[PDB]
DNA sequence: ATCTGGGGCGGGTTTTCCTCGAA
């Protein structure tokens, strides 16, 4: 598995939204409980969702996969991810549908020889024989630091006014800035694999031959959520991001790094990381970190300097 | 004393609302969570208030309902209206952020006392217009 | 793709308002999250909005199509840019309705002869069969530098008066200074294509036609922004601009330079430069540095003397 | 478009003030972020409003316009230029309000005619058709250069007392002295040319008949602003002045020259001005100077000594 | 004149009923159990009778059952309602708020007598477009 | 202590305002972000009370409300304004500014404060003239 | 170490305005965009106080305000003031310039101590003289 | 340090979709 933990730092964006209400627009907010020096305190702050940064991922992903010469499914080449789930998708693709459980590897290949998105992100099909695979990246939202006392965020209201020269046209935009953190996971020992138990069947050769090239593809894919490239609203709110502190970690065993809340999660989390491969006898764990804050790091670890460092890392 | 303090707010807020033209202060102060949000209406609340002072579209008066009781009169966009009661002092605002800091439901019910005030004024003044 | 980063410095300056309260003008801001020594802190600072410089560059460019002879929409002949938004825009320039999603791409070729804005800008037109356009410019607000402890920015008011013989004629303006900066994006590899998806209609041979004169003049246009030729009240309050750094980079792939508040964002754009080509893949990188405040710059990039030169290296 | 700028040295002035405190009358002061050889700075320093020079040069081009055949408004005959922004200024000078848009048009030229000043420096009438006209003369405030580490601008306050021969007397005036410079512009080629769009009315061909009367008055108008005439309390407080620098420049095409803020700014801008008349398609570029400094030039500059010299030319 | 406040009343939540084709403001004013939910509802539904005045889909009008009777065209989504009766005054709920705070029963008489009051139109309505 | 020193200040504030007809310097107090800000106007309305401590228009005094009270009389454009309480000592100034740059909030309180004392002696004055 | 050189020039400064009667050395000194103009205050003040020590109408006293304090009695047209604290020493000037030297802003500072103070010493006289 | 002025007006959002299946 590779797994990280992310320190954002954003100004002046506007990247998820919700429904709106009147002539002005809404930005995504949640609820959060939050420990002080007197005690629990319920808050409601700014969160972009999960599912954008999904869908930016899958993006880039069906960007590289075209590329380099994977398959990529039809819809798909359009960005529009219902994947095989109605049977429309499956009628515009050209897959029957199964017709018993003994069927169900038949199809979970076929699909999965189509499509690359449908194999490292995961689809489900609901119908007589439902048939599921569970998506190999997990993601979540992306909620300021809950430090201390004072949440370090900030939302808004902006006036804009559309121009003409026979008044007969105005509109209000929410804009924020945060200190954004959040976590990621993958694991490319599942990548070009059928999930669903049953007789090998033809073909799993061809996937076992393109192994290589989809996980290589799948860990380059990381490098857009890593260089903030994602959300809505993006042509008149760009925003202005800058990376403060990330983690890293590639390992053999189940493991979550420390979220980055506190103001040390880098020590403790290789301190953690230190005991846990002793605790489940693995064999491989290793550590990257970027420091931009000066915060407590530790000793005997890596120091990359960008992201792009750690990407060629991850696929050497 | 307390809830003379609520119905002097209710009238502010009312004579604000009545003035302005606009709910969106007595939604921001029905809606508050915290001492922050009361805080902030009441000063924006009695800016707008200050405005209609300085222009004399909002003074105090007194009325005969036999006996006088005090009033404010405002004037917006050539409606007139009277809310009955007198406005908050320095002493009431101070002693109902001290009611907000211990629960957040006062300001709950200040505004909505206010929308009745202002509801009631609006109707009576819709009634008249088309008589 | 061009995207670049670009520090101004600005003095005695009012270029964007937000609202009035009694006889004030008020000038816009907006909250920021910033990092010291101490720690996190939360600050309201003034801001220029994003839609007060795509309007410089769109004027710009209308300007330049109609000098060299492209075509330019009805509404959009004069300086009013609801494009094609309601069914009053289309009624007086001339076009029909969409019918159904089959016919959409139909529709939108006609949209993007008659206005050259519709095509750069993008648009957004609400029917029974609505059609998009995402812009292929990007902006963002222009915020000042973030740097160190001390936001070197400024806020104050006015008094001015109006003179007259017979009194029976007061007004406070507010007035501003900034160290901004900001940055910009362009895809110069989609001008002059459809962005719908359908069979092959007449009419997009002219558009093949017409791409390279196209791409030229949306080039060009830029030197509006570059130049510091945009805001409002500039009648009386003209400002006194002046540029202190600016950094460009043309490639083959989605890349953004760092923000200009660091010191040194010229080193590590750079640097990351050649290790994004790497690792994308790619198959042609150029940078361009202009710089005056004397800051570390590298090795291996071009320097310049003046914007004028950077339009003509864009171009050729 | 006649752009340029201007340096000038001034001694023991108060050309401007704001609301007063008590017996000390205060001279208008305003912040400005300064770079040094450390970083930058916040500074508070003397300023002169942008107002007063548009008033000083409204009042000069009534002067010389009523020297000769153009028109003038009842209202603007005596020095208050209000315009006609107000209903009452309407009535007094006997002018139907603006029906409708399609009226429109008529009303601007109606408004034209009566008064020049109402054309040069355009105006705005508010209503239920509003109507606007931007000023074809854009000014900004007169501050002292930011050269060097050091701000070479000083105020200080004073004392005066009124003598009396029975006490029952004594105020106090600030006063500053600053190497002071700000930049100016002028487009001739709008000058008596409407600019609401509609059909064409009645009147049209006289406007176009006096265009070269109105454009050479406006032209000679500059010379107040150029010779030193404006400013208040010059009855007590009369500055020396000695020009030291300027820089005019004659084109067809938007430019800017580079404000007054380091030794060698003609250079620049004769650089950037012969660069930039290809990279926007030109057909016209002239420039001239009036060094009285001994700062550097360059070469291929028409050179003069009084400001007449440049008036006439100009006129020419 | 306490039954004709009530009715009054129950005619502006049948009137709201109809033109928003929601129950939910008629159940929370019959269940209320204190002043400040009959005094939200009061202020919702007459916002909502607003929104109708506004659009022009809410009128009064007269109709003629021999005398002509003051009555309240209601427009919702195509269909066309009747209700018969004045809407309350300013005065009426002044009135019936003090009702409120003698006695919560008045606000579960007014919803009892605003729900029969859209029942029978609702039911007048579907039989004519059967036929 | 800290809300004496709050009072005193917000009573220097309301005669600086009342002598002046002027809002601006509470309207720059309440706004305030930073201690300059707080410290330009303590400097600002002091100028403008010794000002009318020099021309004998604002003096001490006390007044009867049984006991005597402190006041400040301040005399403006012919109007005559009581303020009731005591003006801050140096020492109040200091701990005062100590306070601000802890927590910028107390400048927010003694301007809601100043306002509050302004607004209610410009009331009862229109009033008597009215009367 | 550095407040109380700021507060003794100050005092300095007090001593100098409330003896010369004129605010203007303290005006320029809180106005100061300079060294020069803070030194040559500095050095005009001193001035003055010196023809104040040789008339004999400016002296060092302790007064007790239960513990006796360092005061400076200042005798000036029959007004008689007492300023509590000391006046700067010559190492106290001489580190009052560094501090200049590195931010004008200290001037400001004492500046407006030094007006707190005489405001404070001219109201407490003036009160004295009506009683 | 004595006065007098303390803002006016047009605009205050349009669309597309409102859950699929196995138990």
């Amino acid at each position: 598995m590779i797994s990280g933990s992310v320190r954002f730092l954003v100004n002046l964006e506007s990247l998820n939204g919700v429904e709106s209400i009147g002539n002005l627009t809404k930005h995504r907010t949640a609820p959060v409980v939050l420990k002080t020096s007197t005690g629990y305190l319920v808050r409601y702050v700014p969160v972009i969702s999960g599912e954008a940064l999904a869908h930016a991922y899958q993006a880039s992903l069906v960007d590289i996969a075209k590329k380099e010469g994977l398959p990529v499914g039809s819809l798909s080449s359009q960005y529009e991810f219902i994947k095989f789930s109605t049977d429309e998708a499956l009628k515009i693709e050209g897959i029957k549908e199964p017709k018993d459980y003994n069927d169900a590897r038949r199809f979970e290949v076929e699909v999965m020889l189509k499509d690359v998105i449908a194999d490292v992100g995961g689809f489900m099909y609901a119908g007589g024989a439902p048939v599921r695979r569970t998506s190999r990246i997990k993601l979540g939202y992306m909620i300021p630091a809950l430090r201390g006392d004072e949440i370090p965020a900030q939302l808004e209201a902006q006036f804009h006014v559309r121009f003409s020269n026979k008044p007969v046209a105005i509109f209000n935009v929410e804009v924020s800035s945060a200190l954004y953190t959040f976590s990621f996971e993958l694991d490319e020992d599942l990548i070009a694999v059928p999930s669903t138990f049953g007789e090998k069947v033809k073909g799993e050769e061809e996937l076992e031959r393109q192994k290589a090239k989809r996980v290589k593809s799948a860990i380059k894919a990381l490098y857009s959520l890593l260089s903030g490239n994602f959300g809505g609203k993006r042509s008149r709110f760009l925003p202005s991001m800058k990376l403060m502190s990330l983690v890293v970690t590639k390992t053999d065993f189940p493991f979550m790094p420390e979220p980055a809340h506190d103001d040390d999660y880098i020590k403790t989390t290789i301190m953690r990381l230190g005991k846990a491969k002793g605790v489940l006898n693995g064999n491989l764990a290793k550590a990257y970190v970027i420091n931009n804050e000066g915060i407590e790091v530790g000793e005997g670890v890596t120091v990359l300097s960008t992201v792009e460092d750690l990407v060629v890392k991850l696929e050497e | 004393e307390k809830e003379n303090i609520i119905g002097r707010i209710a009238n502010l807020l009312a004579v604000g609302f009545l003035y302005s033209e606009s709910p969106t202060l007595v939604d921001r102060f029905a809606n508050a969570l915290s001492k922050e949000a009361v805080t902030k209406v009441l000063y924006d609340v009695q800016r707008i208030v200050q405005m209609g002072i300085d222009r004399s579209e909002i003074a105090t008066t007194t009325i005969t309902i036999g006996k006088d009781y005090p009033a404010v009169n405002v004037n917006s966009s050539g409606a007139k209206y009277t809310v009955v009661g007198y406005l908050p002092t320095s002493q009431d605002i101070e002693d109902f952020l001290r009611m907000i800091e211990e629960d957040v439901y006062y300001a709950r019910k200040a505004g909505a006392l206010a929308m009745s005030i202002a509801n009631r004024i609006k109707l009576g003044s819709k009634q008249s217009k088309s008589e």
